[PDB]
């Protein structure tokens, strides 16, 4: 029915849909494409700040239908926030990096601290989930992708704003002494979401080479 | 051409003629070795390492337990130094860090995990090349205390290299999980190996070695995830020069 209905609106427009995955995977296969793009790694249908699939219309970008590209697109809704997930944790990945983030041990502890829940999150999606639906997927991950994309805000590429600070690779996030400035006013500014013991976390660690030079 | 081995081999030499000159006629140590007469073959990367030309299947045709499987041995094999199956130390010319090539028949997540991991595969490469080159006695104390620690964490790493091995035989092992074991060790492997090329690249020696020791663990200072074995290195490294 969803397909019928999908082909009579692909009549009237001309075959503007075009099926971008028309169906697949299947259900475990298609939680494993989604936990190895949450993962960092991207899914069979799924690039990491990319769009997944070649479908522009709820059918394919969808939480679900039924429809062609519909089962592809229940993941893909909740994909995007985990391709700015896996963008985010290749930005807090290493502890040191070029530019406006070389040098800096507060920095490095920031950015070794986020990788460690980056990997936690990526470790508990495809090990806690294995052979769920979409519908389990996306229910279970939202309460720690909303707090990803929140830090994903807060800090680099990974997100529609690079950084914390505009959205492009120029943005204000601090390292560094910069960072232990920088770090004060975003964490009395915004802890809005779930970062108050994270953000206590980042704090001290952040001190933690601040506090050793001092 | 000279090659990366070639040069050390020539660096030797003349390390040798020099130390002989400043000592005035003092003793050297010197031995014979037939570690350089062929290196690759212990478990080392140089000029002329590949794959596997026994082992290599298609890894796509391979389940994807079996591509599994095939990969982390390479990858293993590769951290330990030696070629792999699927993965395959490429050579390098001028001592640098050891490239590895994955096949492009892995999986795109596979692949991409193989070349995740490639980074630790080219750390220990390099990394036993320097313990296999400075293993012998002919440059300084400081340069064979380090090459012994160097051998020694690498051993550790080949341990837990093993462990992960065999966990990946009996399928209980992911891409993710072995980038997240050793995530310390690691750090650990690329500081190592940056200190180790730019020892080989400087050919630091005596002072020159322990003030490149001392500049890599003093560039970071303060707070650690893996800068606990850089210090150890430079106190072993130190000790004769102490």
């Amino acid at each position: 029915f969803c397909r019928l209905r999908q082909g009579e609106l692909q009549v009237l427009g001309g075959a503007l849909l075009q099926a971008p995955q028309p169906v697949l995977v299947k259900e475990s296969e298609l939680v494993k494409d989604t936990l190895n793009v949450l993962l960092g790694v991207v899914s069979a249908t799924f690039s990491l700040c990319q769009p997944a699939q070649a479908f522009t219309v709820k059918r394919g970008v969808h939480v679900s239908g039924a429809s062609p590209e519909s089962v592809s697109s229940l993941l893909s809704e909740v994909a995007e926030c985990g391709t700015h997930y896996a963008r985010l944790s290749d930005f807090s990945l290493q502890p040191v990096l070029d530019s406006s983030c070389s040098k800096g041990l507060v920095f490095q502890a920031f950015t070794s601290g986020l990788r460690r829940y980056l990997q936690y999150y990526r470790a508990c999606v495809l090990s806690t989930p294995p052979t769920l639906s979409l519908l389990t997927i996306g229910f279970l991950f939202k309460k720690l992708g909303r707090q990803l994309r929140y830090l994903a805000e807060l800090c680099g590429v990974g997100t529609a704003l690079p950084g914390t600070g505009g959205g492009e690779p120029r943005a204000a996030f601090p390292t560094g002494v910069r960072l232990l400035s920088y770090l004060y006013q975003e964490a009395l500014d915004n802890c809005s979401n779930e970062h108050y013991p994270v953000l206590l976390s980042l704090l001290k660690t952040s001190c933690e080479p601040y506090t050793r030079f001092i | 051409g000279p090659t990366w081995q070639q040069s050390l081999e020539l660096t030797r030499k003349m390390l040798r003629d020099k130390q002989s000159k400043k000592n005035s006629g003092q003793r050297l140590p010197v031995l014979p070795a037939w570690v350089y007469e062929r290196p690759a073959l212990l478990g080392d990367f140089l000029p002329g390492t590949g794959g596997s030309a026994d082992t290599a299947v298609p890894i796509g045709s391979l389940p994807l337990a079996s591509q599994e499987a095939a990969v982390v041995e390479d990858l293993l094999y590769v951290l330990v130094g030696v070629d792999g199956r699927y993965i395959s130390a490429q050579p390098l010319t001028g001592r640098q860090g050891r490239t590895f090539l994955v096949d492009p028949n892995l999986d795109l997540s596979i692949r991409e995990l193989v070349s995740r991991i490639l980074p630790v595969a080219a750390s220990y490469s390099t990394v036993t090349r320097f313990i296999e080159e400075k293993s012998s006695f002919e440059y300084g104390q400081v340069n064979h205390a380090l090459a012994a620690a160097m051998r020694t964490l690498v051993k550790e790493y080949l341990v837990l290299v093993t462990q992960l091995e065999q966990l990946q035989r009996q399928g209980l092992l992911s891409l993710q999980k072995l980038w997240f074991y050793i995530q310390p060790a690691m750090r650990s492997l690329d500081i190592l190996a940056s200190l180790a090329t730019s020892v080989d690249k400087g050919e630091c020696i005596g002072g020159a070695t322990l003030s490149l020791l001392h500049d890599r663990s003093f560039s970071y200072t303060g707070d650690s995830q893996a800068q606990e074995l850089c210090l150890h290195l430079t106190k072993a490294a130190s000790t004769p020069y102490f």
